[PDB]
Order: structure tokens, then sequence, then C-alpha cells
């Protein structure tokens, strides 16, 4: 059995509000990152989350060089944002066919909004799906470089991604990775 | 190779101090709307949120 987004089968608050952002693919050589990154919508309940993800494109539909970002409200998905500037990202690159992208992304989002893999003293500020020619990437953006909290998060993220080998998860400070798991 | 039977899907941290709201993956997946709650019985407030989302042109799906 597999989890799916679309319904081909008392509100429930989330710990924080979240905003979904998109990086558009450029149509020319003039558009900049600041032109391409746009906020989409915000949500703060499970019901709102499901309504959004059932009414936006699935990962397998997205074009090369686009991104989805889901970040806690008042945090931009940018290394320059105050909340991210002392942190980094755990990133996994799915090389190969990647037929599991939609389910991997759903599982990642559920684990992020559900607060299950973050530390209680929160590290995770957001999560990013990046569509790239050499393989799509999944990344958790953290507020710090604190090693033991990062290793706890990283080990849980590997389980969410159903990774069984080692060396697949790499931590890149927002300043070659500094940790590999 | 993810599967719904993966034990991660039932995990949630307990005895939290900072956060009230945490949910396992399975708890969240159980809250997926039914077909009716996503259409002809959708909460009108949720309908307003869906209607505020961008039109399909926003995503530039044809830009390879
Ligand atoms: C996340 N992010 C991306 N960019 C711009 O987007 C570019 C790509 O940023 P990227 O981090 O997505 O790199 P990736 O390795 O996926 O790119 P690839 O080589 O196409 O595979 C960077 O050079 C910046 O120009 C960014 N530019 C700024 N200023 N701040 C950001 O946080 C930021």
């Amino acid at each position: 059995p597999h989890m799916t987004v679309l319904s081909d089968s008392v509100k429930h608050p989330l710990n924080t509000a979240w905003t979904l952002w998109y990086t558009k693919p450029a149509v020319d050589k003039s558009e900049s990152w600041s032109d391409l990154l746009r906020p989409v919508t915000s949500f703060q309940t499970v019901e709102e989350f499901w309504a959004i993800i059932q009414n936006i494109p699935e990962p397998h539909e997205l074009p090369l060089k686009s991104d989805y970002h889901v970040f806690r409200n008042d945090v931009r998905p940018e290394w320059e944002d105050e909340a991210n500037a002392k942190g980094g990202k755990w990133s996994f690159q799915l090389r190969g066919a990647g037929a599991d992208i939609d389910e991997l992304w759903l599982r990642t989002l559920l684990a992020v909004i559900g607060e299950t893999i973050d530390e209680d003293d929160s590290q995770i500020n957001g999560v990013v799906l990046s569509i790239r020619k050499g393989g799509n990437k999944f990344a958790l953006w953290t507020a710090s470089e604190d090693k033991e909290p990062l290793l706890r998060i990283g080990g849980k993220f590997k389980q969410v991604l159903a990774l069984t080998d080692d060396g697949h998860l790499e931590f890149f400070p927002h300043s070659q990775p500094s940790i590999t798991l | 190779g993810p599967h719904m039977t993966d034990p991660i899907t039932n995990y949630k941290p307990m005895d939290l101090q900072y956060k009230t709201y945490a949910y396992s993956m399975n708890e969240l997946y159980h809250l997926k709307p039914s077909l009716a709650s996503a259409s002809y019985e959708e909460d009108p407030l949720i309908s307003e949120l869906v209607r505020s989302l961008p039109k399909r042109k926003f995503w530039r799906l044809r830009m390879g």
C-alpha cells in the first residue's frame, strides 16, 4: 500500500502556520531568483493543508529548475533570512528513475508539518523539493549547525525517505558537506 | 522504497515540552478529506482557500 495526495481512496491545528512557496522556472536569461520565488498560500490546520496539496501540481508534474518550499510563517526560504542564516540543510538527491517522488514528498511534508522528526526545541524551519536534471532533491532547512540535534533529525529523515544505505544524506551549512549520514 | 507499513509512519514524539501539536504520518493521512469533503460537501471556508490558489499558468508547467 502507498500514500497518495489525491482522494483516490473539529479542526486539527498545526504547531505553527506554514507558507507554501514556489520557485518558477525562468523563461529567459534576465529573470532573477527574486523574480522567480513567490509565496503561494499559508495554512495552519491539517484540513487546510490537505485542501492545498490536493489542488496544486504533484511533484511529478513540475518543470526542471522549479522548487516547492514549505516554511514556517514569517520565514523566507532563503539563506539570507534571519532565521536561516546560522543554519544549513540536510539534502538527499534521488538519482535514477525516482518513481517514488510523489509519495516521498508527501511523507516528508507530513513528517514536517506533524513535527515528528524535528527536535521539540525546533531546528527545522522548512523543507524544499528541488526538480533538477541530475536528480530531484529533498532538503530540510535548519536554524543551526548543532551537531547532535542535526544527527537526530537526519536519522529520522532517512527513515521518512525509506533510505537503507549510508552516505545518502548530506548537511550543507548555509555558509562540499560538513556531515554525511 | 517507501511503504505505508514502514514503522516510521506510526511514530510521534511524546512527552513534549515546547510543542502542543504533533501528529504521526498515519494520523495526518487518516485526516485526508473524503471525496465528498473535497467536493460537493466541502466546507465553504476551505472552498474559499482553494479558490484563492493560483491559476495553472502560474506554475509554468510547460517550461522545459
Ligand atoms: C535557495 N536559493 C537559490 N538561489 C539562487 O538560485 C541559484 C541556485 O540555487 P540552488 O541552491 O537551488 O542550487 P542548485 O544546486 O539546486 O542549482 P543547480 O546548479 O541548478 O542544480 C543560486 O545561485 C542563487 O543564484 C538563491 N539566491 C539567494 N540570494 N538566496 C537563496 O536562498 C537562494
